[PDB]
């Protein structure tokens, strides 16, 4: 079977002798073990399913197809009856169990009918310069953001409403020459407050590892 | 065929001068359909770096160095011109504006959800829009099964704790259990739409004998004591 | 309160366990995740940090419960007792599937892809009719 | 020891059929409304278990529903049921007449209805109306 | 490939004399495979040690493995302390 | 389908026979028409 | 009012992709795990003084890059949770009848 133990818990500032409870132990040391943690597979491998529920990309999503509320049933009324050509005394409808008479019933059917420092400095955020926002800046610079904020949210519904998924050239162009204004406040103006609010945490990758048990066949 | 892709690959699989795309019009201009001007910050850039620096050993069987060239000299003219905007733009700047702060939050407010594509507020059946729905989740899903299983956080809080060489700290797993219950939430979906239609179809489906004004009607209580007459005996 | 047996050994966990999500009934005490005594089929992935104490004043709902919840969800399929249990036992089946049916899943999708007074001026002018016996 | 050999048939409560016949007795109109419609579903779905000759006393626990409807019979000549409250009593009374109606088609449940010399005249009443 | 594999053993001879510093079942759990010794848990994914930029035979003796693991800094162990009380 | 206990001056073989009574007759008016 | 959560830190960025964390992506502009946590350290403590933090990374980032980099920090949820003639018709008719 040939075991193993657990880890002595002996500090690196022990310096004793090495006592035995028993002279048919042995004793060995574990190399740790270090490097590029190995690619650890997707999260659609860790918790796939193991169940009978479909993909949420099936045909049928409606819930709401055959409902018929009891507001929207039909309701017994009276049942007007046809004798024939000239019979005109007798009785002419019927009203077993019926809700309404004869007259509302009958009103309700009336009412229907080359350098080198200046190529390795480089952005997709300079490759447009600026080209309007030395002509801006010397006024307000704030109604442009605005401007182009709601640009931004009529193209991102236009791209919802048209099944594209990555973002056009228009827009990602559009999308720094906002970043640029508001850095350049910052950089110059040093307004009052500039919030601060963060989750307080980022994340990282950590070291994975497979188990030490062998596996059984 | 995706040339700024095949750069790539050729540098990723380490043998780039080996094949160097055989530069030719046969080859070399049957996947630019010059070169693109690339989009990335530097990752379509370093490649072009690389692939220049290549080069530089046969310098004759490929034609295509003088437009990558070409490319170099746009990217160091706008560089030059942005920098020059750069030094005009802080000149520029009024002595006093007088930012408003409750403005600027709503702006940084606005532009970080406009970045990771959620919907923003405004405070400024039919088949057609329900598969546009439905291929928005597919996204969510194909995104979220992409993220490494090995995902850990690393709180601000943890230096309250003093974790050692190998002491295994007690919030390291508030992003992955987050990043599940998004994906198996939005897999679950048409379980908890078969559990509603069973809960409204069971709760709408008296709808006159629980609500009291609607039993206490002219109409269906009337309707509801006609269903119940039982039929007449002849004799 | 339940009992958490340590797998790969008969040990018990005393207030963290590391729940498994490929076999997805097992755990592990701390020292047995450490050392790397789970087999060489896993990969210390896919192991959740997983409390055993009772939380806080109920509706709450930490990450935790929410997590196994629909671990259980995706296990069992029905059978609520046993989801129930499977969250921690101290919830019942009746507030289990009251908040699995009050959660907002798709309701951002929703809000992304789609963004009188005269009768009751009547009504106000008839109750000031039924006051005064000189109308 | 002393709390497994319980009867079986009266741990529910007490049986329907009390109950139906305890809640009409009491003046609570909610339960009122409950028993007036189980007897409604009985005396269609199966008449026998209400048959009069079988429990007699029955028939006034019915007149006393029938019987304070011949004054809103006087006064519906003019729109007399004003609030929630008269209408309710309206509803009971007729419910109860569907139920008397329903058990008279037996020929042994019907000899104790004409027996009583009171629900002739509420026969009367509405044929002169 | 099976899962219940039982993977740990105790062997009968009572031997708690001298073991107070291995792992106690509470006896000695004997596993059937060794330990792993992992050095840090958080990987540090940037750093041009590990992240090799494609740009310009060299060797450096960094001070520990704690380069390659997120330390904090101590300036803010002693603010957060300094907001403890 | 809805059961219930009640009860009845009868045995539960005589609620029966009195069901036999009644459903052969409700049985012919409903397959009549 | 109950929603859901936006878990804006989770979700990988869609215009850029390049200033996305180290493990959601698959002087130097590099920005390693180390100096993002000096970056999220002096951010708590010293509040927007841009020189005390730029030093405090280390100095290889400039105060523009440094400010480059916090327009793209994810906001709190419970924060993006918490910034988010018909009468006289009648009357003049009810004095008259
Ligand atoms: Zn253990």
């Amino acid at each position: 079977m040939d075991l193993f133990s657990s880890i002595i818990s002996k500090s690196n500032l022990d310096k004793r002798p090495h006592e035995l409870p028993n002279t048919n132990f042995k004793i060995n040391n574990v190399l740790p073990q270090t490097d590029i943690e190995n690619e650890a597979p997707r999260l659609g491998f860790v918790g796939a399913n193991t169940s009978n529920i479909p993909d949420p990309t099936l045909p049928p999503t409606e819930m709401m197809t055959r409902f018929l509320h009891p507001n929207w049933y039909a309701l017994p009324t009276t049942v007007w009856l046809k004798y024939g050509n000239y019979n005109s005394w007798a009785p002419s409808f019927n009203e077993n169990g019926t809700v309404v008479d004869s007259t509302t019933r009958g009103l309700i059917w009336l009412e229907r009918i080359i350098k080198l420092q200046n190529l390795y400095n480089w952005t997709p955020s300079n490759y447009i310069g600026d080209d309007e926002i030395e002509n801006f800046r010397n006024g307000t610079p704030d109604k442009l953001v605005s401007d182009s904020l709601l640009k931004l949210k009529r193209l991102r519904k236009e791209r919802i409403l048209n099944k594209v998924l990555k973002p056009t050239t228009e827009e990602r162009e559009l999308y720094f020459k906002v970043k640029r204004i508001l850095k350049e406040v910052i950089l110059a103006k040093k307004v009052s407050k500039v919030p601060i609010n963060n989750v307080r945490a980022f994340p990282v990758l950590q070291t994975n590892y497979n188990g030490s048990i062998p596996v059984v066949r | 065929l995706q040339e700024q892709s095949e750069l790539m690959s050729t540098v990723m699989n380490n043998t780039p001068t080996t094949v160097a795309a055989l530069a030719a019009v046969a080859a070399a201009s049957e996947t630019n359909g010059t070169i693109p001007k690339p989009r990335s910050s530097a990752q379509l850039e370093q490649l072009l770096y690389r692939y220049r620096a290549i080069q530089n050993h046969p310098k004759e069987n490929k034609l295509e160095i003088k437009a990558i060239e070409d490319t170099f000299r746009n990217i160091s003219r706008d560089q030059d011109i942005y920098e020059t905007k750069l030094d005009t733009l802080r000149k520029s700047i009024d002595k006093g504006f007088q930012y408003d702060e409750d403005l600027l939050n709503k702006h940084l407010v606005a532009l970080q959800l406009l970045e990771k594509d959620t919907d923003v507020p405004d405070y400024f059946g039919d088949p057609d829009t329900e598969i546009r729905i439905s291929a928005r989740i597919s996204n969510r899903i194909n995104e979220l099964e992409r993220l490494p299983a090995n995902l850990g956080t690393y709180s601000l809080d943890d230096c309250l704790e003093f974790i050692t060489k190998d002491d295994l700290s007690s919030r390291m797993d508030t992003f992955k259990i987050k990043a599940l219950v998004e994906l198996k939430s939005l897999k679950l979906l048409t379980k908890q739409k078969s559990i509603r239609q069973k809960l409204i179809n069971n709760v709408a489906s008296q709808a006159h004998h629980n609500i009291p004004y609607l039993r206490d009607s002219p109409f269906t209580a009337a309707a509801q004591r006609s269903v119940q007459i039982r039929s007449k005996v002849i004799v | 309160h339940k009992v958490y047996i340590c797998h790969t050994c008969g040990n018990e966990s005393i207030n963290v366990r590391y729940h498994n999500l490929r076999a997805r009934d097992t755990n592990l005490c701390s020292r047995c995740f450490q050392e790397g005594h789970f087999g060489a089929n896993f990969q210390s992935s896919d192991f959740i940090r997983l409390e055993n104490n009772g939380n806080s004043v109920k509706k709450n709902w930490s990450d935790q419960e929410m997590l196994l919840l629909l671990e259980g969800i995706e296990m069992y399929e029905d059978q609520w007792e046993k989801i129930a249990d499977h969250v921690g036992g101290h919830k019942r089946v009746e507030d289990c599937i009251e908040k699995f049916l009050s959660l907002p899943i798709e309701d951002n999708y929703i809000r992304e892809v789609v963004g009188s007074k005269l009768m009751e001026c009547v009504n106000d002018a008839v109750q000031t009719l039924l006051q005064g016996d000189d109308k | 020891n002393v709390f497994q050999s319980l009867p079986k048939e009266t741990a529910r409560g007490v049986d329907d059929l009390t109950r139906m016949e305890m809640a009409l007795l009491s003046g609570i109109p909610e339960e009122i409304k409950w028993s007036l419609k189980k007897y409604l579903t009985y005396s269609n779905k199966a008449p026998y278990m209400i048959s009069l000759r079988t429990l007699p006393d029955l028939l006034p626990l019915f007149k006393t529903f029938i019987l304070p409807l011949e004054r809103i019979v006087e006064g519906l000549n003019k729109s007399s049921i004003c609030d929630s409250k008269a209408m309710d009593s309206l509803q009971m009374g007729l419910n109860a007449l569907l139920i008397l109606r329903n058990l008279a088609q037996d020929t042994d449940s019907v000899q104790i209805l004409v027996k009583d010399r009171e629900i002739k005249s509420f026969i009367l009443f509405i044929l002169k109306k | 490939i099976m899962i219940d594999a039982a993977s740990s053993f105790v062997l009968p001879i009572s031997i708690t004399k001298n073991v107070d510093v291995l792992q106690r079942t509470d006896e000695i759990l004997w596993f059937r495979g060794p330990s792993v010794i992992v050095n840090e848990r958080i990987i540090n994914s940037g750093d041009p040690h590990l992240s090799l930029p494609l740009n310009r035979n060299e060797k450096e003796s960094l001070p520990g493995p704690f380069v390659l693991g997120l330390r904090p800094s101590a300036k803010f162990t002693a603010h957060r302390l300094s907001m403890l009380r | 389908a809805v059961f219930d206990l009640m009860t009845s001056p009868f045995t539960q073989e005589e609620v029966l026979i009195k069901e036999i009574d009644f459903l052969k007759n409700k049985l012919l008016d409903l397959q009549s028409l | 009012k109950k929603e859901f959560p936006v878990n804006l830190t989770i979700k990988k960025n869609v215009y850029d992709s390049a200033q996305d964390f180290n493990a959601l992506q698959d002087v130097k502009k590099n920005w390693s795990d180390q100096e993002m946590l000096l970056l999220l350290e002096g951010i708590e403590m010293y509040e927007d003084q841009w020189e005390k933090i730029a030093d405090h990374v280390g100095g290889h980032k400039r105060v523009e890059d440094c400010i480059e980099k916090f327009l793209s920090l994810p906001i709190e949820d419970n924060y993006i949770r918490e910034v988010v003639s018909k009468l006289m018709e009648c009357v003049n008719d009810a004095v008259q009848t």
